[PDB]
Parts: C-alpha cells; structure tokens; sequence
C-alpha cells in the first residue's frame, strides 16, 4: 500500500462481445412494442434500425 | 448476330449491378451498414466511420 499510482494492483475486467453475426440472447431494457404490418416503420429488431 | 446490342445491355446491367455491389464494402471502416454505424459509436467516432 505504501507505493503510490503506477504500481499499485490493478483489478481489470473485459468485456468482449460479437456484433450482429449470430442470434443474440444479452439485450438492453429497451421495452418490445407491438409488430404492426404493410405500413412504413421505423423499427428495431435486436438492436438492427431500419 | 446480334451480340454488338447485347453487349451494350450487358455492360449497363453489369455497371449498375458492380455499383449496387459495392455497398457491401466496408471501405476499411467497421461495417458496411449506415444504420449500425449510428446505432453502435457515439457521433465523434460514427463521423469518421
């Protein structure tokens, strides 16, 4: 303890995560609304807006 | 016979088709689509993508 900033522990963590190219199953608290059908929409399936 | 007509539809169609292609080309940045860019960086960073 007695060292000062450069040398003292560290605790790191990583977070890694893949973009888009699989079915994902982590998502945000964003809230689901309902699926409406033949009409022009600005929707957002798992993060892809469209 | 007629291959000299052909061959300029085929040209055009195949101009318009290589220029559709190409927006499937990251072009060195992280993805190809606009849409993700905006949805996943923060506006300093999404501008240079």
């Amino acid at each position: 303890p007695t060292y000062g900033v450069g040398h003292q522990p560290y605790r790191v963590v990583v977070l890694s995560f893949e973009l888009l190219h699989a079915p994902a199953t982590v998502c945000g608290p964003k809230k689901s609304t309902n699926l409406v059908k033949n009409k022009c929409v600005n929707f957002n399936f798992n993060g892809l807006t469209g | 016979a007629l291959g000299k007509l052909q061959d300029v539809v085929n040209h055009n169609a195949q101009a318009l088709n290589t220029l559709v292609k190409q927006l499937s080309s990251k072009f060195g940045a992280i993805s190809s689509v606009l849409n993700d860019i905006l949805s996943r960086l923060d506006p300093p960073e999404a501008e240079v993508q």
